[PDB]
RNA sequence: UUGUGGUAGACGAGCGUUGUAUUGGAGUUGAAGUCAAAGCGUGAGCAUUGGUGGAUCCAAUACAAGUGAGAAUGCCGGCA
RNA sequence: UUCUCGCAGUCAGACAGUGGGGGAUAAGCUUCAUUGUCAAGAGGGGAAGAGCCCAGAUCAUUAAAUAAGGUCCCCAAAAUA
RNA sequence: GCGAAACAGUACCGUGAGGGAAAGGUGAAAAGAACCCAGAGAUGGGAGUGAAAUAGAUUCUGAAACCAUAUGCCUACAACGUGUCAGAGCACAUUAAUGUGUGAUGGCGUGCGUUUUGAAGUAUGAGCCGGCGAGUUAUGAUAGCAAGCGUUAGUUAACCA
C-alpha cells in the first residue's frame, strides 16, 4: 500500500516557489515507486455460504437428472477385484465399453484398494467416496459408474 | 436522391460591350455594371468559375449626381500613416479624376472574395471620348 | 489479475487519427489534436448538411430568375402563374436544368398563359 | 523575452530556406592534375608559370 | 545497383552534413570529389572519404562501369545522441545534448532506378491485391 | 425522349438509357416496375398529374451510401454523444416509358 | 397514436482486456504484436489481406477484477 | 401536479417586459413580486449578442407550404398605385 | 515484482543522522565473421559460417513524437482556429466500391478541458509522444431483485473430519 513501502517522509521540494508540481513524496501512487491505492489484500474470503437444504436439493436434483440416462452403468465389486494393480486392464475395459474420451469418475462406498491402486495416471478417471464427491464433479463426468451399494445411502440422504 | 446538378467545366466565354453613360446616375449604372460583371442575368451562372463578361464605359466625365450630393458627401481615402485622410468632394473628382469614382463604386459592388481581384480587371473606364479598345468589336447598348 | 491494457489505446488512437487525413501541419499526427479537429470537422459537416440544402435552393432561385428576366417578366409572377392559375407543382431543379435542354423550358413559359 | 507559441517545422524550414552553401569556382592548373580553386594555388605549388610552394 | 557505404556515429551535427548533402547531390563521380574536397567544413571531409570508399566498393565488388555513376541520395540521420550536464549560474544545471549522425551515401549507374523503386512498390501492392483476390474465390 | 419522374419526395429528369438513384422503394431485384406518380411528360401537360401515364423501369441494384458518422459535442459541457448512419438506396434505369 | 435538445442526476440495456472452469478449433503450410490498405455495425468496436516474427492463440457460455486515459503548473523515458 | 418508498443534486443567478423598495425613477446597480429565455437550447432575424423577436434540433434527402424579418446590389426575394 | 532479476543499499547526494538510482533477452550451437577492396584506423562493402547476417555484437519483437529522401498534385494578390459542403483540372486504379490522391474556385466557419450568472478569451490546465496514474476491501445496517425452506417455521457460529 501507500504507507508500507520504504521511502522518504521528506518532501523533495518545498511546497511553493518551485517550477514543478505541488506534490512532495517519493512513493506516491503517481511515481515509479509502487504504492497502489486500491488493490487485493491477503484477507479476502472468496467464499459464499448456501443453505444446507438448498445444497442437498441441488445434489438430489443432479443425481435424479444423471440417473435417468443410458450413459451411466452399474458397477460392483466384480471388475474392481478381477483387475490387478495393473492399469492396462482397465484401459482395455474402457476400450471395450468405449468410454475412453469420457471423464468418467468412480463413486464407491466400500473404498476398495484394488480400484484405487489403478486410475492414478489418467486425466480422465479418478476414484472418490460418496461423501467426497460434490455437485460440480458429479456433473463433470459425462459418464457415471456407480456402486450398487450407494443407492440405499443416497435414498436415505435423499 | 440527387440528379447531380450540372456545373460548367471552365467553358467560360465572355463578350465585350460599350455603355456610353450620358445622363445616368451612379448607383443605377453601378448595379447593372456588377450585373454584367457577375453574369447574374445569364442562365449559366455558378460562383465557382467566374461566369462574367467584359464591360467598357466611355465618357465617365458626363455622369451626374442628384440633389445636394455634389457639395455634401465626402470621399475619404486612408494612408497607413498618421492623419493621412485624403478627403475630397464630388465636384473635385468630377473634374480631376472621374474614372476613380466609378472604379471605386463598382469595386464596392462586388463581394470581397478572391474573384473580385479578377472581377475588376473586366471593367475599363475612360475619362475622355476616345479609347484604344477598338480591337475586340464590342456591341453598344444603353442603360446597362 | 494485473491488467496492462495496451491494445485498446493503440486501436482507439489509430482509428481517430485515420479519420483526419489530408490535414495541415501536425494535425494529422497528434491524436490529442486530431480528435479535436475531427470533432470540429463533423460539427461543420452537420451544419453544412442543412446549409447546402439551403444554398442550393438559393442558387436554384437565382438561376431561375436569370432566365425569366430575359422574357420581360418577374420570377415571383412566374411562381404565381404556376400556383393560382394553371396549377403546377413542377420541380424547380427540373425547370432549371430544362434551360440545358434548349427551348423546352419555353414550353412551360408559354403554357402558363391560358 | 521568449516565444509564446511553439514554432513548428514550417517556421524553421521557411527560415532556413535561404541558408544553402554556394559552390566555389574551380580551375585546372596547367602542370598539376588537380581540380584547384580560382586565383589560388593547390598542394603542388604552381600558380602557373611561377612556382611558389613545396611539393607537399 | 546501389553499392552504398554506411557509417555510424560520426562526430558531426545533422544539419551541417545535410548542407553538403544538398551540395553534392545531382552530380556524377568526376564532379563530386573535386567540389567536396574544397568546402571549408569538417562535415564535408568525412563525406569525401565515405564517397571514396563507396566508389571503390562499386568498382570492385558489383562491377559496374565505375565512370558513369552519380550520387543518388544523402542522409542526415540523427544517430544515438549523448547527454552531459553543464554548470551554470547559481547551481542551475542543464543537459547538453551532443548530437550524433548516421551518414550514408548511395550511387547510381543509370539515369533511371529512381522509378524502379516505384515499380517494386507497384509490384508489392499488386501482390497484395492478388492475395485479396485469392480469398474472394474461396466461396 | 426526355421524361420526368418523382420518387419519395424528390423529383428527377430521366433520359433513355440513363441511370438514376433513389431511396429504397421496397421492391424485388431484376423486375420491371411501372411507377404512377409521373408529371410533365414531353409536350403532354397534366396540371395536377399526368393522366393514365406511367413510367416503366427496371431496378439495377440496391446499395449503401458512404458512411456518415455524426457526432454531437456540446462545448465544454460533458457531452460526446455519437451516432452513425448510412443510406439504403436503389439504383435504377428506364427502358420503355409509355405516354 | 404519442414522442426521441440536454448538463447536475436517477435508471435501463451492452462492448472490450486479463486470468480461471470446462466444452470445440487454429498454429514452422507461420500465432500475437506491429506497419499500411479504397472493409462491416447505433456505439465502446469487430473483420479480411500483404510484408515484418518465429511461439502460442481463437470461438461460445460463466465466474474474479491492480481493468478501459486528454488535462491533475503531473512522474518516469525519449524527442522537437 | 396526491399518497408509501429507493436514490440524488441544488442553498452565489443573470436577463427582458411589466408592479414597487434603496439609489437622484443612474447604471450591465442592489433588493422583492409576475410572466418568458439562458443556466442545461442548437436554428433564423436583429450586421456582430445567453437573455431581444419567431420555436423546439432522431437522422438522410441537390423536396414542397409558412413564422419573426425583408425584396437595388452586397445577400435569396416586387411590383403596381 | 521487495527500493536490489545485472558484483544494490552498490553508483551518487551530502562531514553526519540519512536520502537514495538506471539498465535482463543475437543466434539451436560463436558456427563471434578466414580472406579481399577503400580508408591510418575505427568501420563499411564483399566473400565465408549459418535456414535466416534486416540475427553482426548498437545484439527478441521494433510502432510515437522526431528528422531526412522520393513518385503524383498544388502554392508566390494571400486576411487563413486553416476544416467542412459543392467544385473544374491533373496523375493513378481498389478490401468494385454511385472508387482513390491532390483541391485551382465559391458558401459557411472565433479550439479542447476545468471553473463559472456567464467562454475563443486580455482568467485559467496541458510542448508532443508512449507507459503508469482513483470508487475497491474487511466487518455490520438499510432497500430492491432473485433463489431455497415454510405452519411450531428457518437457521448455524466457533470447532472436529
Amino acid at each position: 500500500t501507500k504507507g508500507e513501502v520504504r521511502g522518504g517522509g521528506k518532501k523533495p521540494y518545498k511546497q511553493k516557489h518551485t517550477g514543478k508540481a505541488r506534490q512532495g513524496s517519493t512513493r506516491n501512487p503517481h511515481f515509479v515507486g509502487g504504492g497502489i491505492v486500491f488493490g487485493p489484500k491477503p484477507n479476502r474470503n472468496y467464499s459464499l455460504k448456501l443453505n444446507k437444504k438448498a445444497h442437498t436439493a441441488a445434489l438430489h436434483t443432479v443425481w435424479s437428472e444423471k440417473l435417468a440416462s443410458d450413459n451411466t452403468h452399474l458397477v460392483d465389486q466384480n471388475l474392481f477385484n478381477k483387475t490387478e494393480g495393473k492399469t492396462k486392464v482397465m484401459m482395455q475395459f474402457l476400450k471395450s465399453a468405449k468410454l475412453l474420451d469420457k471423464n468418467v469418475l468412480f463413486v464407491v462406498n466400500t473404498l476398495n484398494t484394488n480400484l484405487e491402486q489403478s486410475t492414478s495416471n489418467i486425466k480422465n478417471v479418478q476414484v472418490k467416496h460418496l461423501d467426497k464427491v460434490s455437485v460440480r464433479d458429479l456433473m463433470l463426468a459425462n459418464a457415471l459408474l456407480v456402486e450398487k451399494e450407494v443407492l440405499k445411502a443416497l435414498e436415505g440422504k435423499f | 436522391k440527387t440528379s447531380m446538378l450540372t456545373k460548367e467545366q471552365a467553358n467560360k466565354r465572355r463578350q465585350w460591350y460599350i455603355v456610353d453613360a450620358a445622363g445616368l446616375v451612379l448607383g443605377k449604372l453601378a448595379v447593372k455594371a456588377a450585373d454584367l460583371i457577375r453574369g447574374k442575368n445569364k442562365v449559366d451562372f455558378t460562383p465557382n468559375q467566374d461566369c462574367g463578361d467584359y464591360l467598357i464605359i466611355i465618357n465617365s466625365d458626363q455622369v451626374v449626381l442628384t440633389g445636394n450630393k455634389k457639395e455634401n458627401e465626402f470621399w475619404y481615402h486612408h494612408s497607413q500613416y498618421i492623419g493621412g485622410i485624403k478627403k475630397v468632394s464630388g465636384r473635385d473628382m468630377l473634374k480631376k479624376q472621374s474614372d476613380k469614382l466609378v472604379y471605386n463604386a463598382v469595386k464596392g459592388m462586388l463581394p470581397d472574395n478572391r474573384l473580385s481581384r479578377r472581377w475588376i480587371t473586366k471593367v475599363h473606364v475612360f475619362k475622355g471620348d476616345k479609347h484604344n479598345m477598338e480591337a475586340q468589336k464590342p456591341t453598344t447598348l444603353n442603360w446597362s | 489479475m494485473r491488467i496492462k491494457g495496451g491494445k485498446q489505446t493503440r486501436v482507439r488512437r489509430k482509428k481517430w487519427l485515420k479519420q483526419a487525413s489530408g490535414s495541415f501541419g501536425t494535425r494529422h499526427a497528434s491524436y490529442k489534436v486530431a480528435k479535436q479537429t475531427v470533432i470540429q470537422a463533423a460539427k461543420y459537416a452537420y451544419r453544412d448538411r442543412r446549409n447546402k440544402k439551403r444554398d442550393f435552393r438559393s442558387l436554384w432561385i437565382l438561376r431561375l430568375n436569370a432566365a425569366l428576366r430575359e422574357q420581360g417578366m418577374t420570377y415571383s409572377v412566374f411562381i404565381n402563374l404556376l400556383k393560382k392559375h394553371n396549377i403546377e407543382i413542377n420541380r424547380k431543379v427540373l425547370s432549371e436544368l430544362a434551360i440545358k435542354e434548349p427551348s423546352k423550358f419555353n414550353l412551360i413559359v408559354q403554357k402558363v398563359k391560358s | 523575452a521568449v516565444q509564446q507559441r511553439r514554432s513548428s517545422k514550417h517556421r524553421r524550414d521557411k527560415r532556413r530556406s535561404h541558408d544553402a552553401l554556394t559552390a566555389q569556382a574551380l580551375s585546372v592548373c596547367q602542370k598539376c592534375g588537380k581540380k584547384k580553386l580560382f586565383h589560388r594555388v593547390c598542394s603542388c605549388g604552381m600558380y602557373g608559370d611561377l612556382r611558389v610552394k613545396k611539393a607537399y | 545497383m546501389i553499392a552504398f557505404a554506411k557509417q555510424f556515429r560520426v562526430r558531426i551535427s545533422p544539419q551541417k552534413a545535410r548542407l553538403v548533402c544538398q551540395l553534392i547531390v545531382g552530380k556524377k563521380t568526376a564532379d563530386a570529389q573535386n567540389i567536396l574536397s574544397n568546402t571549408p567544413k569538417k562535415a564535408a571531409t568525412l563525406i569525401a572519404k565515405l564517397l571514396n570508399s563507396a566508389i571503390a566498393n562499386a568498382t570492385n565488388n558489383h562491377g559496374m562501369n565505375g565512370d558513369a555513376l552519380y550520387v543518388f541520395e544523402c542522409v542526415a540521420n540523427q544517430g544515438p545522441s549523448m547527454k552531459r550536464t553543464i554548470p551554470r549560474a547559481k547551481g542551475s544545471s542543464n543537459m547538453i545534448t551532443k548530437r550524433s549522425s548516421n551518414l550514408v551515401v548511395k550511387l547510381s549507374d543509370n539515369p533511371n532506378e529512381r522509378q524502379e523503386l516505384i515499380k517494386q512498390q507497384k509490384a508489392l501492392v499488386k501482390k497484395r491485391v492478388e492475395g485479396q483476390q485469392k480469398a474472394k474465390m474461396a466461396r | 425522349m426526355h421524361a420526368i419522374v418523382v420518387c419519395g419526395s424528390k423529383q428527377y429528369l430521366v433520359h433513355e438509357n440513363d441511370t438514376f438513384f433513389v431511396e429504397k422503394l421496397e421492391a424485388p431485384v431484376g423486375k420491371e416496375i411501372q411507377l404512377d406518380k409521373v408529371l410533365m411528360l414531353d409536350e403532354k401537360i397534366g396540371a395536377p398529374y399526368l393522366e393514365k401515364a406511367r413510367v416503366v423501369c427496371v431496378v439495377e441494384k440496391h446499395g449503401l451510401q458512404r458512411k456518415v458518422n455524426v457526432i454531437k459535442h456540446i462545448s465544454q459541457k460533458h457531452h460526446l454523444k455519437k451516432y452513425g448512419h448510412r443510406q439504403p438506396y436503389t439504383k435504377l434505369k428506364v427502358v420503355r416509358f409509355v405516354h
